[PDB]
């Protein structure tokens, strides 16, 4: 688990290691949707 | 992150941990830098004299009598297979002392242990008889062809170092063995065998000899004479 | 290697900056220095790890016969002592007449690698500089470098292809197609480095062949 907040100095980075770790992620003050999470949030995945 | 990268050209590429690469080549020379040699490290792949000798002896065991060909195959073959199988047996003499180490006069482990150490004895008694049967069954009927093969194996490397005074003067081992397979086929001798082993190599020089003048410059026949000469029979010239 | 050794001393030290002056004359880059090193650590670290396994598994067979013989030695007679106040003989001396071959085979094992794994440094040297340094030369080279370091250590007896390989992989090995001279089977011994890429010259692809026979298994 990590647990960040939405107006944090390292959203993206934090980000990058929740997902290449395997984490899980909850996020705290969110006050929306952010444009960052939208193919995260969907189905986005090409493969290698 | 956890893994690691590794760049081929353009692309980037994830390094999987059972990357294993070997390659092969045809030719010695070709070609490698003094930089691309101190990372790789070069296997060679030679035939050497006493290969070859080994190698034309069994041609010449399989071109004499096909039984004898086969009997050594066959015995040789069963004398493996009963080695890997006596290794395979006495492998559960490890199981047999401490498999559990606990009530080993007790359980049917013990009894067990009595028939697979019987068959191990059984086997080890045949298997000396075996070696004693085949030794000297193979010598007397294998020994009758080497003074052929030892000079068949000096006069490729007679004729090896021809390339080192004009180019294109290298020569190959696949023509060669076809040579030494036109020396049988076409001689069909009906003699002694100690009376054919001498015909044969008599009639091989003339074959070899032949087979390297069809090639060679006019002005180069006296060297190859001289210097097949000086390889064949080191004995004649004396020493100084 | 003094910072290799925590991660007699000197001896080693000094043989190993001789062999490498002595290898100067045939091209010697540092980059084989350091082969030569890791293969060294590699080889000598598995090769202990066998022989404690093996005294392991004879002591532990040497602990059950003599613990089963002195269970044996009493209990008949502890059944007789209650028959004369007032049947396990017949497999007891089946089982002794395999174990007068069985522990007099697995007896002396216990002292020989007790003795071996004192002469494993110089060994696991010689293995190593063979495989760093003579994958190269022709055979004359071969024979003249393992006769001058085998000298140069002492031990005059004490072959190397018998001691990093036994015979039956070179029967499954002669099984598949791999020539069965003393070249080809040393080259063979030394495409077990992993270090590095092994090279195969090789003008005839029989070698070739007998390596993508017996790498089936894996992908």
């Amino acid at each position: 688990l990590e647990v960040i907040n939405q107006q944090d100095s390292n959203f993206i980075t934090a980000l990058e290691l929740a997902v290449r770790f395997g984490k899980t992620l909850i996020i705290q003050e969110m006050d929306g949707v952010e444009p960052v999470l939208y193919p995260l949030l969907r189905r986005d995945l090409v493969a290698q | 992150g956890p893994r690691y990268v590794v760049q081929i050209g353009d692309k980037i590429i994830d390094y999987n941990e059972e990357f294993r690469l070997f390659l092969s080549t045809r030719n010695p020379n070709p070609f490698i830098p003094p930089d691309a040699a101190s990372i790789v490290t070069e296997v060679n792949f030679t035939t050497t004299r006493s290969g070859l000798r080994g190698q034309l002896l069994a041609l010449t065991i399989q071109h004499e009598k096909p039984d004898l060909e086969e009997q050594k195959t066959k015995l040789l073959q069963q004398e493996e297979d009963k080695k890997i199988q006596l290794a395979k047996l006495e492998e559960s003499l490890l199981e047999t002392l401490a498999t559990s180490q606990g009530n080993i006069l007790e359980n049917k482990d013990l009894i067990e242990s009595l028939n697979q150490t019987k068959a191990s004895s059984a086997l080890i008694q045949e298997s000396l008889k075996e070696s004693y049967k085949l030794q000297i069954s193979l010598d007397q009927e294998r020994d009758a062809y080497l003074p052929l093969a030892e000079s068949a194996s000096k006069m490729y490397f007679i004729i090896s170092d021809l390339s080192k005074i004009n180019n294109m003067y290298r020569f190959s081992l696949a023509a060669f063995l076809r040579l030494f397979q036109r020396a049988l086929q076409n001689k069909q001798d009906s003699e002694n065998t100690e009376q054919r082993i001498q015909s044969l190599i008599s009639s091989l020089q003339h074959m070899v000899y032949e087979y390297i003048c069809r090639c060679l410059f006019k002005a180069d026949q006296l060297m190859f004479a001289l210097h097949f000469v000086r390889g064949m029979h080191p004995e004649l010239f004396q020493e100084n | 290697p003094e910072m290799l050794f925590s991660e007699v001393d000197p001896d080693f030290l000094k043989s190993f900056l001789l062999i490498h002056e002595s290898c100067k004359a045939y091209g010697a880059t540092p980059s084989q220095y350091m082969t030569f090193l890791h293969v060294y650590s590699a080889i000598s670290s598995s090769k202990k790890k066998e022989l404690l396994k093996r005294q392991s598994h004879l002591q532990a067979g040497v602990s059950k016969l003599n613990e089963a013989k002195a269970l044996v030695d009493e209990l008949n007679r502890k059944a007789g002592e209650q028959s004369v106040l007032l049947e396990t003989i017949k497999a007891a001396e089946v089982l002794i007449n395999q174990l007068d071959r069985e522990h007099k085979r697995w007896n002396a094992q216990v002292v020989e690698i007790t003795e071996e794994l004192a002469t494993l440094p110089k060994r696991a040297q010689l293995a190593a500089a063979f495989i760093t340094y003579l994958s190269a030369a022709p055979e004359s080279l071969r024979k003249t470098c393992l006769e001058e370091w085998t000298k140069s250590a002492g031990l005059e007896k004490f072959d190397l292809r018998r001691f990093l390989c036994t015979e039956s992989e070179q029967l499954i090995w002669k099984s598949e197609g791999l020539p069965s001279d003393d070249l080809s089977i040393e080259n063979a011994l030394v495409i077990l480095q992993s270090r590095v890429c092994p090279f195969l010259i090789d003008p005839s692809s029989q070698a070739t062949e007998w390596l993508k026979t017996h790498l089936k298994d894996s992908r």
